C-alpha cells in the first residue's frame, strides 16, 4: 500500500448532525467493525502519515460520549487517519479542569502508539462537515470555526476553544497546556497566548467548511466561571514555563479499553 | 437572552465614548463578560454577578441574598436579568463614573488590542 491521497476520495461534504434519535454504541459498534479494541482505526487501503491521538476531556457525559461516538468514527475514517480516541474522566469533585485532562491524554496516548498528531475536542462539539480534517497542519489548527452556539461563527480572532488540533512538536513547544486552570474559561485562550509568544500563528478552515454542532446541556454547577481566570491570562508569557507538561502531575485510577474508546479516570489533584 | 455583537452594540449606544471607552471596546468587554446573555448569573466569592454587565450585588445593587447591599445603583438586581438594558447601561455608567473600566476584569486582557473584529456594520 502507498500514501493516501491528500484529500480524501471518501468525503461527502454537509452533514445533518441531529440528537434526536437515541444512540445504541452496540450498534455504533456494528456500524464500525474495522474499528479497534480501544478505539483504535488504521486504514488498509493506504498509508496515513496522520497518526492522530483524538483527546476528550469528559465528567459525568456519557449521553454526549455516545453522539460524539456515533457521528466521529464514520468521519474520522472517512477522513482516512491513523487514529485513536481517549476519553479523559476526571474523578472527584473539583471543579473541572479541562486543559490538565487534555495533557493527561496526550501522556497517555503515547503510550500506547507513536502518535504524531494531537486532537483536543469538547465532547458536546460534532463537525457538520467532513472536510473539516481532525489532524494537524504546519501551524497549530482550530477546527470547531464555525459552532451554532456562535451563530456559526467565531466569536473572536482569539478564540481557541472547542475543537483545535497541534502536532506532537507544537504541543512540545508551548510546554503543553497549563494545570492551573480550575474552572470554567480562560484556560483556551491561556493556550492562545503559548502559540502566539512561541511564534505560531493559527490555522482554520473557512466558516463554511468548520461549521460545528454543540449538543446542549444545562449549566455544570461542578464547572462555574473560574473567578481568577482573566488575571492568569495575563501572565502566560511567565507562568507557562513553569505550568504546563513540565509540571504535570496525576494519578491513573482506571484504564478502560472499550471497542469505541480508551476512557481513563485520573485523580488530578485540587486547586494549588 | 443570547443577544448578538450587533444587538448589543445597537442597545448601548448612550454609553459609546463614555469615560473614554468606544462601543468597539464595549462589544469586546460585554462578550468576554456575560457572551452578551441578559440573563447571566455569576457567583464570585460570597457575591452574585448580574445580567450583561454583570453588575455585582456587592456594591451596586440589591439582591434578597445581600438586602443591606449599598446598592450604589438604586436598583433591584432583577431588574438586571431582563431585555430591557436602559437601566444596565444607567448603572454602568455610574460603576465608570465611580469605579472606572476596570470593574470589568475581561477589559485589559482581552480587550486591549483587535478591537475591528467587533465593529457592527448593521444599521
Ligand atoms: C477568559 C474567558 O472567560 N474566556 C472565555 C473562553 O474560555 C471561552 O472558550 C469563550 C467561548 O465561550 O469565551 C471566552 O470569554
Ligand atoms: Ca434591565
Amino acid at each position: 500500500l502507498t500514501a493516501c491521497p491528500e484529500e480524501s476520495p471518501l468525503l461527502v461534504g454537509p452533514m445533518l448532525i441531529e440528537f434526536n434519535i437515541p444512540v445504541d454504541l452496540k450498534l455504533v459498534e456494528q456500524q464500525n467493525p474495522k474499528v479497534k479494541l480501544g478505539g483504535r482505526y488504521t486504514p488498509m487501503d493506504c498509508i496515513s502519515p496522520h497518526k492522530v491521538a483524538i483527546i476528550i476531556p469528559f465528567r459525568n457525559r456519557q449521553e454526549h460520549l455516545k453522539y460524539w461516538l456515533y457521528y466521529l468514527h464514520p468521519i474520522l475514517q472517512r477522513q482516512q487517519l491513523d487514529y485513536g480516541i481517549y476519553v479523559i474522566n476526571q474523578a472527584g469533585e473539583s471543579m473541572f479542569n479541562r486543559a490538565k485532562l487534555l495533557n493527561v491524554g496526550f501522556k497517555e496516548a503515547l503510550k500506547d502508539y507513536d502518535y504524531n498528531c494531537f486532537v483536543f475536542s469538547d465532547v458536546d462539539l460534532i463537525p457538520m462537515n467532513d472536510h473539516n480534517t481532525y489532524r494537524c497542519f504546519s501551524q497549530p489548527r482550530h477546527i470547531s470555526v464555525a459552532m451554532d452556539k456562535f451563530g456559526f461563527s467565531l466569536p473572536y480572532v482569539q478564540y481557541f476553544g472547542g475543537v483545535s488540533a497541534l502536532s506532537k512538536q507544537q504541543f512540545l513547544s508551548i510546554n503543553g497546556f497549563p494545570n492551573n486552570y480550575w474552572g470554567w474559561g480562560g484556560e483556551d485562550d491561556d493556550i492562545y497566548n503559548r502559540l502566539a509568544f512561541r511564534g505560531m500563528s493559527v490555522s482554520r478552515p473557512n466558516a463554511v467548511i468548520g461549521k460545528t454542532r454543540m449538543i446542549r446541556h444545562s449549566r455544570d454547577k461542578k464547572n462555574e466561571p473560574n473567578p481568577q481566570r482573566f488575571d492568569r491570562i495575563a501572565h502566560t508569557k511567565e507562568t507557562m514555563l513553569s505550568d504546563g507538561l513540565n509540571s504535570l502531575t496525576y494519578m491513573v485510577l482506571e484504564v478502560q479499553r472499550y471497542p469505541l474508546y480508551t476512557k481513563i479516570t485520573v485523580d488530578i489533584g485540587t486547586p494549588s | 437572552t443570547e443577544l448578538t455583537k450587533c444587538k448589543v452594540s445597537h442597545a448601548i449606544k448612550d454609553i459609546d465614548g463614555y469615560q473614554g471607552i468606544s462601543l468597539l471596546e464595549w462589544a469586546c468587554v460585554l462578550f468576554h463578560t456575560s457572551g452578551y446573555d441578559t440573563q447571566a448569573v455569576v457567583n464570585d466569592n460570597g457575591s452574585t454577578e448580574y445580567g450583561l454587565f454583570q453588575i455585582s450585588d456587592r456594591f451596586w445593587c440589591k439582591s434578597s441574598e445581600f438586602p443591606e447591599s449599598e446598592n450604589i445603583c438604586g436598583i433591584s438586581c432583577d431588574k438586571l436579568l431582563d431585555d430591557e438594558l436602559d437601566d444596565d447601561i444607567a448603572c454602568a455608567k455610574k460603576i465608570l463614573a465611580i469605579k472606572g473600566i476596570d470593574y470589568w476584569k475581561a477589559y485589559k486582557p482581552m480587550c486591549s488590542e483587535k478591537l475591528e473584529q467587533w465593529r457592527c456594520e448593521k444599521p
